[PDB]
């Protein structure tokens, strides 16, 4: 949607260590329940608001810092 | 009308929008009809590919 | 034969827009001109009149 | 009924194709103040500019990629992998129709007799420099031996990482076999 | 003169800030219309790219062709920098709350957009290769054909006010602003500065010029930051221009009734209350014009020479050689030409 | 109507040996006028000289050939390259591909007799 | 004497939608000699198809443009149907027909919106780039690849479409006209780009048969020939549409053209997906098209058959022919040699954006450098194309 | 009321259910019999109008081609330009093809078409590495680029061109 | 010191052919530049110089606008191009 009030939303629903954490990491804030982890580590979620358009539903939250 | 067009929104399969946005928009839009152009999420390339039922009962035609 | 192969409805698809939608929009254009110039001699007096005040506050001065 | 000399009644021209005439500044139905006007303040444009703001209220089409990935199908062609049976033996036989067929001849093939008395190879080569990641060789093979992957994300530093061998293809196949086997239950009975 | 330190080091930041996020303002405003989005990446939401543009463009080898000048191709975006910065001195953001205060504030700022050509003109001659010295002369016939427009605004509208003082000439604009009586020329200066700026749809030479192997802005290092402080300055300075002369400057709601019921008393707080209302009602205003050279870069397709020399010499010259007689027969009709003061 | 480039010649076929003798001889003559140029325009490192013994080798290459028709293809060969070299489309590369010689000479063992290229498997 | 002044375009151009080396010849401002260089792409195609099988050769005619591949390949397609004289089924037909149509858009917006930013509209590129990208992964879903798919092969198809395809493809049909009118809004009625487009590039109905224009450079001047309908080919001359007509022959007209073919395209896929006869998506011929596994598995015929396709391929009687089609940019075609093998004598690819620059002279002499953007951007010209 | 929230979910609406597909088994070439014998026709009218020049003439499944020699190349083309029955007005390739088994090895070959009357022909001729042919560029400009490519494909010399 | 002058010094120290229009439009700028700088004494003296130097400028700016418009039905600016379509009509001798 682009717009503030869902940040904001979501900022209350993960807490703001999430909040600086996807911050330092997609750039976005996007909340949404737990699927599972992989043998990395690597969490993985889904979303299932109204405001996230087509292909941005399901995403990722990497373990270490370098990224890939 | 014609045979092609023009056609609503409630059947465009689109995202738009819900309330006093929905009543704001068709005030400052040029042509209310015109979409968004977001895909509905339930709907659109649901099931998944990889997921479809109908895989199993397909035979070579 | 036939089992699980992507088909259509048997109703169809209901229609599509596939003609212009560009509608014309906006009054009349001398309507637009008729603002104008009111708006514009709206402010020639505004300021005309702020012309002759500053004139006489000058004459105090 | 019509006797044609040198033409036809297909091109015959169509009954109106013959323009009727451009209009003058007489025959305008539209004042000249009026479009005295739609020149003076720049109508069109204005709608152009708004039919632009619009979009600046909408919502963006963008996904973060690394974090959020694009649509992905089981026909997809990325990268190559060597499979095994569930026994833990390998597919490949060295019927050599993956070299045959390949556009680029990319592949690279030797067999011999296996020690066990079976057919079985002992080099299989792929250089992803000259693969154009057409599928032939997934189809070809009659026992679904070698496939390609949805994987995207094996970019490198150097040129010679990209000549994979048997190895390097029989690990990829040990490690993406999962994500094969979905793609291959929803693809193989089309394919 | 400490504090005159302190008031300059005050104004430099924040100019210079502004034209940095400025760059970043135009490629997310243009971003949000094109259904995109970003730089986002780059800092918390982006508000780090146009420095790390710049920090590249420094740590970048400073390479000069074998057969060009060194110096011309050096000094010529130096002093296009300077000449677009001193152009800010007249620039007030508060009645007398400006660093010149000059008495021909108006006459300065005319003075300094004719300096402002040199850069273009110049630029072709760092490029001894032929074809370059022509596309710097279509467009510096552009500059210098569309500045003739942009002053007989100037001149229009002091018929109204008799003083050269931009503080004057928005004091003046209490009772109202000039866009009012004078709304087709809110477009024509827009038009014209947009023009000026060589910015899109007015964005002939840098196209013209960046298919050909020349007669563009070839330069690399220290020179392109500038030469992007000196644009998105520019910017800003040509849209004040619109501001204090036509849209009532740091104007807004009469505030005399709020401070009235307010504060009692004129202190140190009031002062800065009322600061920054004008501030920001001339910020506003700076942002929404802006917003108006993004919206315009967003939409329109671009010109060519010939439609562009015979737009402003045949189309726009005309309709200002005709005001030039109307407005003041508007005031000889009514007995209200005005005074000096 | 698509018009032609700077210096084409219409290709036209002689029909006698007498007449394609001058058009040689004039093709010969618009190389070493324009020899300097061909020195200008690509970034050369050796004589203007150089480029007219190497242009008079080329012309002593098909110096015995008496079958009109394949002189007349040769010639208008020559003239294509004439018009690739003086308007600059050529780039260095393919102009100095005619100029072997003036690079550094290549290695020391040139074999010339028997036993070099037979220890070196190329007899 | 006007002594002219020679420029390069450049080889390393921004606007181009590929590599052209373009020397011109200016008095002034105004072009009088234009000479276009090209081969600075050519891949040398038509010698390697030589090499290769009728099935293997495929590959190659998708790269030959960097959009447009579906309807590329389908001209290969037809021309060996044509000498192993069999035929397609109709599911295959209406997919073929579909498909093309759906590439048909696909080539008009990267054409058009590339006009646009050549003449400095860069915002309707970004308007359409996002429709082109959700039209893709229809491709990916029936392919799997992005761009370069190989779907069509001659017989038909590879393998027939995914279940909940024509779903998603009437959904994206009803949402597309509205963003093809909000492109209108900006460019058509606008004035800029009628003083860009108007009287340039102009060419009369004489000369563009002359110069062996075709497409809608051909159809802006006057002249209703559309191959569809005049030599219908998959299913064309079962679906209804219409073949829009200019005067004038300028840049504007052919805008106009492209935009009615988008509308028009949308009008036949919506129709196709309406019909889409079950059945089989290639031919029942198992010494031309591979057969299904589960036959390969447990038929012996059926193995021979797919052994010797896909070593040797099959086998193409002796003949020759020259088969075309409408392809968005205008007449595309092969002309196909055969000596008994499996493997082709000859196949010259006729390229429309070949003649469309060689006529790029005759078209801007007297124009000016913008005009000349203009002219190219009419013509859309797919370099890779024009190089073959 | 209506909205896109309450949109019609077509993903569950019933689709077509077809048991046996007929498809009944056709040779392709039976449909082009009668305009296989109207080009035949057209073909002799052609032959017995020009005997000077045209050697023979082949059909095959639509496609009409015309064999000549390199003199009558120039001659038909003016025929086939400006007759009323053979508007063959634009020129769609120009094509080149080795067969070292014969003495003269290149075969090239004109391609045409009629927007008028709808219809396609052929033209072939033959050529040498040495023996050139006659250049269309005197009527079709658009023969310029195509005789230049096969020019630098084969090596067949078109005389008479302003820039080979 | 003043904040104008401590400013003011801070910055700075911390073979071809052409067609005629492209220099007319140069050389008429001069003229129509220093029309608009001479009108700028009557915009700061119009008060004193009530409906007198107001006809005056009038008689100024008509006789400037006579000589634009020789400038405009001359087309001084607009381009010509050389390499015309042709327009004669075809026609053949019996
Ligand atoms: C300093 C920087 C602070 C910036 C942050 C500002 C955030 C904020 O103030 O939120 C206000 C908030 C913005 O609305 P929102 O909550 O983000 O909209 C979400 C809806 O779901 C929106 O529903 P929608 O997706 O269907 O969009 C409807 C849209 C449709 O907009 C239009 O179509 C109108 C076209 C533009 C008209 C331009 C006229 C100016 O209208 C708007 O959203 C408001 C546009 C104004 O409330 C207001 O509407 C105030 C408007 C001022
Ligand atoms: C920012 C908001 C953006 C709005 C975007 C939507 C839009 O396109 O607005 C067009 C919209 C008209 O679109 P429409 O839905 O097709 O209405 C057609 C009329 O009913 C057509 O009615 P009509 O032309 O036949 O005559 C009706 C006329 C009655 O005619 C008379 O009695 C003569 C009036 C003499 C004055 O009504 C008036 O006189 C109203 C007074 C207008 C004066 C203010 C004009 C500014 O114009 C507006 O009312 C919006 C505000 C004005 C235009 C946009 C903002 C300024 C530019
Ligand atoms: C930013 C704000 C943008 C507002 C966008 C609305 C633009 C209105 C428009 O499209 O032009 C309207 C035009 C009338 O157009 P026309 O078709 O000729 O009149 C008959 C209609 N029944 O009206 C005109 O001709 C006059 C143009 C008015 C422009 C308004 C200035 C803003
Ligand atoms: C927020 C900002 C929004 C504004 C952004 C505008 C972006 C730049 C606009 C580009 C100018 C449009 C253009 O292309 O101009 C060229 C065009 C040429 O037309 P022309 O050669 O004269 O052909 C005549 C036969 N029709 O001729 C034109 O279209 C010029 C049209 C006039 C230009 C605007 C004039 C504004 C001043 C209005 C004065 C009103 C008084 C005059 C009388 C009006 C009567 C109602
Ligand atoms: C400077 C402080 C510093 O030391 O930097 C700290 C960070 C790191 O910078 P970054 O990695 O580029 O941004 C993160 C981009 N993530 C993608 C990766 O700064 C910032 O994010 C923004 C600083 C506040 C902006 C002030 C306006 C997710
Ligand atoms: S899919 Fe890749 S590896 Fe397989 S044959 Fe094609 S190019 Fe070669
Ligand atoms: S086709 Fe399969 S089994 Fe045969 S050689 Fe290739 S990978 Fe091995």
């Amino acid at each position: 949607s682009s717009s503030l009030y869902r940040v904001l939303r979501n900022a209350w629903e993960v807490g703001p260590r999430s909040y600086w954490k996807q911050l330092n990491s997609i750039g976005d804030t996007k909340s949404g329940r737990l699927v599972g982890t992989d043998i990395y580590g690597n969490k993985f979620y889904e979303t299932d608001h109204q405001d996230e358009i087509h292909l941005r539903t399901r995403y990722v939250e990497y373990k270490e810092k370098d990224y890939d | 009308m014609l045979p092609g067009g023009p056609v609503p929104v409630f059947k465009k399969y689109t995202v738009g929008s819900k309330g006093i946005w929905e009543k704001l928009r068709v005030l400052l839009a040029i042509a209310p009809n015109r979409s968004t152009g977001n895909p509905i999420v339930p709907l659109y390339r649901v099931p998944t590919p990889g997921s479809r039922p109908e895989a199993n009962v397909y035979q070579d035609p | 034969p036939s089992v699980g192969q992507d088909l259509p409805p048997v109703g169809g698809y209901e229609p599509v827009q596939w003609r212009r939608n560009l509608p014309a929009r906006g009054f009349r254009p001398l309507v637009y001109l008729a603002a104008l110039c009111g708006i514009c001699g709206y402010g020639f007096y505004r300021a005309l009149g702020g012309i002759q005040e500053r004139r006489e506050l000058k004459r105090e001065k | 009924i019509n006797i044609y000399a040198g033409g036809s009644a297909a091109a015959a021209p169509p009954a109106g194709f013959r323009i009727h005439r451009p209009a003058t500044w007489e025959e305008s139905e539209e004042g000249a103040l009026s479009k005295a006007t739609k020149y003076f303040l720049l109508a069109e444009m204005f709608r152009g500019l708004y039919v632009v703001l619009e979009q600046f209220f909408r919502a963006p089409y963008t996904i973060y990629y690394p974090f959020e990935k694009g649509p992905v199908s089981p026909r997809f062609r990325g990268e190559h992998a060597l499979r095994r049976y569930p026994s833990g033996e390998e597919r490949c036989i060295a019927c050599k129709l993956c070299e045959a067929i390949c556009p680029a001849l990319a592949i690279t093939i030797d067999a011999e007799e296996r020690i066990d008395g079976s057919r079985r190879t002992t080099k299989y080569d792929i250089d992803m420099t000259k693969c154009i990641y057409c599928g032939y060789c997934q189809e070809s093979c009659p026992v679904d031996a070698i496939v390609e992957t949805p994987n995207v994300e094996y970019a490198t530093e150097t040129r010679e990482e990209l000549l994979y061998n048997k190895e390097k293809l029989l690990a990829n196949g040990d490690k993406w076999e999962l994500e094969l086997q979905y793609a291959l239950d929803a693809d193989a009975p089309y394919r | 003169m400490i504090i005159n330190i302190v008031e300059i080091l005050i104004f430099l930041v924040c100019v210079l800030f502004s034209v940095a996020y400025l760059t970043v303002a135009e490629r997310k405003t243009l971003a949000y219309m094109q259904r995109r989005l970003g730089p986002n990446f780059v800092g918390y939401y982006g508000l780090l790219q146009a420095f790390a543009d710049a920090v590249k463009l420094l740590l970048k080898e400073i390479v000069l062709p074998k057969e060009s000048n060194y110096i011309i191709l050096v000094i010529s975006p130096l002093i296009t920098l300077i000449t677009a910065l001193i152009g800010w001195v007249v620039i007030p953001l508060g009645p007398g709350i400006t660093l010149g205060e000059l008495n021909l504030g108006i006459l300065f700022s005319l003075a300094i957009g004719s300096l402002g050509v040199f850069g273009s003109l110049l630029s072709g001659w760092s490029s001894n290769s032929k074809y370059s010295l022509l596309g710097s002369i279509r467009s510096t016939a552009q500059l210098i054909s569309y500045e003739l427009i942009l002053t007989s605004i100037f001149i229009i509208i002091i018929m109204f006010v008799s003083s050269l003082n931009i503080t004057t000439i928005i004091e003046t604009q209490r009772v109202v602003w000039y866009c009012i009586p004078l709304l087709p020329l809110l477009l024509i200066f827009f038009i014209a500065s947009v023009a000026e700026t060589a910015r899109p749809p007015f964005d002939l030479t840098e196209s013209e010029s960046e298919l050909v192997a020349g007669y563009f802005t070839e330069y690399s290092g220290s020179p392109f930051v500038f030469f992007f402080l000196a644009e998105y300055s520019n910017i800003i300075l040509i849209s004040a221009f619109n501001g204090y002369l036509l849209l009532g400057g740091y104007l807004s709601f009469n505030y005399s009734y709020l401070f009235n019921i307010l504060f009692n008393d004129y202190s140190y707080v009031s002062f800065l209350f009322e600061g920054l209302i004008n501030s920001s009602a001339y910020a506003i205003k700076l942002v929404f014009l802006m917003f108006s050279f993004i919206w315009v870069r967003a939409a329109f397709p671009r010109f060519t020479y010939d439609n562009l020399i015979n737009f402003c010499w045949i189309i726009l010259l005309p309709l200002l050689f005709g005001i030039f007689l109307i407005i003041p027969s508007t005031l000889y009709i009514f007995d209200s030409f005005p005074t000096l003061i | 109507a698509i018009i032609a480039t700077a210096f084409a010649e219409t290709v036209k076929f002689s029909g006698s040996k007498q007449e394609l003798q001058k058009r040689t001889l004039a093709l010969y003559r618009q190389f070493l006028r324009g020899a300097p140029t061909f020195a200008d325009l690509y970034e050369v490192q050796f004589s203007i000289p150089t480029i007219r013994t190497k242009i008079r080798q080329e012309f002593e290459r098909h110096r015995f050939v008496d079958d009109l028709s394949i002189q007349n293809v040769l010639y208008a060969k020559g003239h294509m390259e004439y018009q690739e070299c003086i308007n600059f489309w050529k780039q260095q590369a393919q102009f100095l591909k005619y100029f072997p010689e003036e690079d550094d000479i290549q290695g020391r063992h040139q074999p010339s007799n028997f036993v070099d290229k037979f220890l070196k498997n190329r007899a | 004497r006007i002594r002219a002044f020679t420029i390069n375009f450049g080889p390393q151009h921004p606007a181009a939608h590929g590599v052209l080396r373009l020397i011109l010849e200016l008095s002034g401002e105004e072009i009088i000699r234009s000479d276009p260089h090209v081969g600075l792409l050519h891949m040398g195609t038509e010698k390697l198809i030589e090499y290769k099988t009728y099935m293997q050769a495929l590959p190659y005619f998708d790269r030959l443009d960097y959009v447009s591949m579906m309807t590329n390949e389908q001209v290969f397609s037809l021309a060996v149907e044509k000498l192993l004289n069999v035929e397609v089924p109709l599911r295959g037909k209406y997919i073929r027909t579909m498909f093309g149509e759906i590439t048909r858009v696909l080539n008009h917006l990267m054409s058009v919106c590339s006009h646009a930013m050549d003449v400095g509209a860069l915002t309707p590129f970004l308007w359409g780039f996002e429709e082109r990208e959700k039209l893709m992964e229809f491709y990916e879903r029936v392919s799997g690849a992005r761009l370069h798919a190989a779907y069509v092969r001659p017989g038909g198809v590879s393998q027939d479409l995914p279940a909940g395809l024509l779903d998603d493809i009437y959904m994206w049909a009803t949402q597309f006209g509205d963003r093809l009118d909000e492109i209108e809004e900006l460019l058509t009625d606008n004035r800029i780009w009628k003083l860009r487009t108007v009287n340039i590039g102009t060419v009369t109905a004489q000369d563009a048969l002359n110069l062996g224009l075709s497409g809608p450079m051909l159809r802006g001047s006057g002249i209703p020939f559309d191959i569809r309908k005049n030599a219908p080919y998959d299913a064309y001359d079962k679906v209804d549409f219409d073949v829009p007509v200019g005067m004038n022959g300028d840049c504007y007209d052919r805008y106009l053209i492209r935009m009615a073919e988008f509308r028009q395209s949308l009008r036949i896929i919506e129709q196709c997906c309406n019909d889409m006869p079950a059945g089989a998506v290639k031919v029942e011929d198992f010494k031309i098209n591979s057969p299904p596994r589960n036959l390969m598995k447990e038929d012996m015929e059926a193995l021979i058959h797919h052994f010797l396709l896909y070593t040797k391929g099959y086998s193409v009687p002796p003949g020759e022919t020259y088969t075309a089609i409408e392809a968005p940019k205008g007449e595309m075609g092969v002309y196909v040699v055969s000596d008994g093998s499996e493997r082709p004598y000859k196949c010259k690819i006729r390229a429309p954006g070949f003649a469309h620059l060689g006529a790029f002279d005759h078209i801007a002499r007297g124009h000016f450098l913008p005009d000349a953007v203009a002219i190219i951007g009419t013509m859309d010209l797919v370099f890779g194309e024009v190089d073959r | 009321a209506p909205s896109w929230e309450n949109i019609k979910d077509i993903r569950l609406d019933p689709k077509v259910h077809v048991d046996e597909v007929y498809e009944p088994i056709v040779n392709p070439a039976d449909r082009y019999l009668q305009h296989v014998s109207d080009l035949h026709q057209y073909a002799k009218y052609i032959m017995a109008a020009l005997p000077k020049y045209i050697q023979g003439f082949s059909v095959w499944k639509d496609e009409l081609t015309l064999h000549v020699a390199p003199s009558a190349v120039i001659p038909v083309t003016t025929f086939l330009r400006d007759n009323t029955s053979t508007q063959y007005k634009s020129i769609i390739d120009i094509t080149a093809v080795d067969y070292p088994s014969r003495e003269n090895r290149f075969e090239v070959v004109y391609n045409f078409l009629s927007v008028r009357h709808n219809s396609r022909i052929r033209l072939k001729t033959y050529a040498t590495e040495v023996t050139p042919v006659p250049s269309i560029t005197c009527l079709y400009e658009g023969a310029n680029w195509f005789e230049r490519e096969a020019y630098d494909m084969y090596g067949v010399f078109f005389e008479g061109h302003p820039d080979l | 010191m003043n904040t104008f002058i401590i400013f003011i010094i801070l910055i700075p120290i911390v073979r071809l052919a052409f067609n005629a229009a492209f220099i007319l439009v140069a050389i008429l700028f001069l003229p129509f530049d220093l029309e608009i700088s001479t009108l700028l004494p009557y915009v700061m003296s119009i008060y004193l110089v009530s409906n007198y130097g107001f006809t005056i400028v009038l008689l100024f700016l008509l006789i400037l606008i006579i000589g634009f418009v020789y400038e405009i039905n001359t087309n001084a600016l607009k381009i010509n191009k050389h390499n015309k379509p042709n327009t004669d009509s075809l026609i053949y001798k019996l």
